[PDB]
């Protein structure tokens, strides 16, 4: 199928850095880490699958932002 | 070797790790250098620790990860310079015992 199917193992090379909520050469965050742009040269199927995988990355980034921001600011003991 | 000349990711990672081991102790490296704002003469500059700039040719992901880790060298250098200033008789037993 290789000759008849074109798409960018290379994804798995740069995927761990994106999963940990960090910028990547092929995946870039924007708008205060609220959306992630899937590049060109990722055909329909792979993009549709990644949209499910990238849910973890964005959610974890949001949680890390919250933890880093409210680490020692809140006064209430419960929070 | 120039950082731009190297294109492989593994080589860049190993090089930055080798340079980072010394950076975490407050020393300069070949690819991590002190910011021009850091003046060792000023007391407050030494206490607050030096700020580091990363070479522009590093990979973006490695640059981000390094920018997170660099802060540990800043804290260590600041504490080491704190001991060499606040550990004398004029600052009292409380501050001396804290320096311990």
């Amino acid at each position: 199928i290789e000759p008849y199917y074109d798409t960018l193992q290379t994804i798995l090379t740069y995927l761990p850095y994106t999963m940990l909520g960090s910028d990547s050469k092929i995946f870039t965050f924007s708008n205060n880490y609220t959306r992630l742009e899937i590049p060109k040269d990722i055909n329909n199927s792979f993009s549709s699958l990644l949209r499910e995988v990238f849910e973890f990355a964005i959610l974890y980034k949001q949680l890390a932002i919250v933890v880093d921001r409210y680490k020692g600011t809140l006064v209430s003991a419960i929070k | 070797p120039l950082l731009s000349q190297i294109s492989n990711l593994n080589i860049q990672q190993a090089l930055i790790i080798r340079e980072l081991l010394f950076t975490l102790l407050g020393h300069e490296g070949h690819y991590i250098q002190y910011s021009k704002r850091y003046d060792p003469t000023s007391q407050i500059s030494r206490i607050e620790g030096p700020d580091y700039k990363i070479a522009k040719n590093l990979d973006i992901s490695l640059k981000v990860i390094t920018k997170k880790l660099v802060k540990f060298g800043k804290f260590y250098s600041g504490l080491k310079s704190f001991i060499q200033v606040f550990d004398n008789n004029k600052f009292g037993k409380i501050v001396q015992k804290f320096c311990s």
